[PDB]
Parts: C-alpha cells; structure tokens; sequence
C-alpha cells in the first residue's frame, strides 16, 4: 500500500521510492533504514513513538545491533533529503525524553 | 581467562555490536569460531577481524582452539 | 511456468529465454545462474530474499561449490542483460546486508 505525506510526497514501504508532486520527473532515492523508520512513523499517525521501541523494531528485525547514534543520523538524513525544516515542526520533529513525531498527513493510496 | 565477559576485551564498539549480533556472551565463545565463520557477518569486516585477532593474541589465545566438556 | 516482468519481459526458466515486448523476435540467452536467480525473485515477488538463500537454492541443487562473490557476478551480468541501471534500479534492487529485491511487476500466466 502506497502512502502520501502532507499531500506533497508519495512513498511506498515495499519498494522504497519517493516522489515529489512539485517535481514528478525526479525520483528521490532513500536508504532502507530511513525508509523503514518513516514507514513505522506512518503506521502510527501523528502520535509519539519511543526512540527505544522504534529503534528495536527497525534494527533487531534486521538481525543486527547498532548504537543509538545510528538512529539520530538516520533521522538527520531523512530530514535532509526530504528538505524538511532544520528545526521547525513541518514534517518530522523530535520530542525530547519521549521520542519522535511526524506532522505530514497520511493518505493511503490503496 | 576463558570465563570473562567479552566486555573486558577493550575492542571497538563496532566489534562489540557485531559480536552481540551472533549472541557471543562470554569469551571462549569467540574462540571456538574460526575466521571464515566470523567474517560471514553483517559489518564484521577485515579491519575489525584484525583488531579482534590482535587483541586475542595479546590475550595469546587466537581463534580456533578446542577444549573439553565446556561447561 | 512463464512469467511477465514489469509488463515488458517474458521469462522462460525451463528454456532460460528472455523475450521483450518491444522485441518479440529477439530472444536473449541467459545462463543457468541468472535464470535461477530471476526464478527465485519471481517465486517471491517483492519479499526480500537473502544472499545465503540465493547461493544455496542456486548452487545447492546442482552440488556446485562456489564463493559468495559469484552471486555478485551473476547479479551484475543479470543487470547488464536486463538493461537495468544500478544507480536507479527498476528490476533488481540491492538491499544491503539483507540481499536482493524484485521490484518489477511479476505475473504468472499458467
């Protein structure tokens, strides 16, 4: 099933592609880790998810263990490639001591 | 010596994470697995293997040796 | 058991032949390894397959003993024969440390 974020981007959890409607010619390529993190965010629309829980769901299914700086770097690359605001709450933000938040709307294509 | 936590080995955090990937808990577990078995691992590459084997040789017990009735 | 891939190719593993909808007369010859690779990708359309699984299923059936990088060479040859850009994959994707992916549409006639 394909998801639409903030009526602007479209993304699918199964093929890991991003499409911007403003520039439909340029497909945006994302890494597997950030794509799975964003999909997990989309599964829970706009409610807080713990850093610990999202981290362990993303990487323990991968079969291997990494430090928690990897999560921060993945979110940094997610915000950078999406051209989301550096620290304003436009699409994705970080809520301290509680976890991570998404602001973009969820539109299931099918 | 074979009964100490792999923590007491002074290895790079990458190596420690990789060893937790295979659930290596204590030392001696690390020594009954050869180099080809270990290298077939996500993120446990060449330089990490050289570091782990050099620290093992500092312990003096390189990878491979077998013992009796463990534990 | 013949497949259609991405609404463009017709794949015959029993004859290891590849046919284009654009080029119906042109039938391209693929080696055994590439045919088995694509056959497993088709048997699992879009679920992520593992490198150990491919090396096993391909070369444990014939009893061949080859190194792991032979899988990489087989995938490279398949990519060059499919005219699939590695930078922007459309048929075969490389999911790092998990294996490969068949993102193209796969249909089973009979």
């Amino acid at each position: 099933m394909k998801f639409i974020l903030a009526e602007k981007f479209t993304f699918d959890p199964l093929s890991n592609t991003l499409i911007d409607k403003e520039d439909s010619e340029e497909i945006i390529r994302l890494g597997s880790n950030e794509s799975r993190i964003l999909w997990l965010l989309a599964q829970r629309p706009n409610e807080v998810i713990s850093r610990n829980d999202l981290h362990d769901f993303v990487w323990r299914e991968q079969g291997f263990e990494v430090d928690d700086s990897s999560l921060t770097q993945a979110i940094s690359t997610l915000r950078k490639m999406l051209k989301d605001s550096t620290k304003s709450p436009q699409y994705v933000k970080t809520v301290p001591k509680r976890g991570y938040q998404l602001i973009a709307r969820v539109e299931t294509v099918e | 010596i074979l009964l100490r936590p792999v923590d007491d080995l002074e290895l790079t955090v990458r190596s420690a994470n990789c060893l937790k990937a295979e659930a290596i808990h204590y030392i001696g577990d690390l020594v009954q697995r050869t180099e080809v078995e270990l290298l077939k691992t996500p993120n446990l590459g060449k330089k990490s293997l050289t570091e782990i084997k050099d620290v093992l040789a500092s312990r003096g017990l390189s990878l491979g040796m077998r013992l009796e009735n463990w534990p």
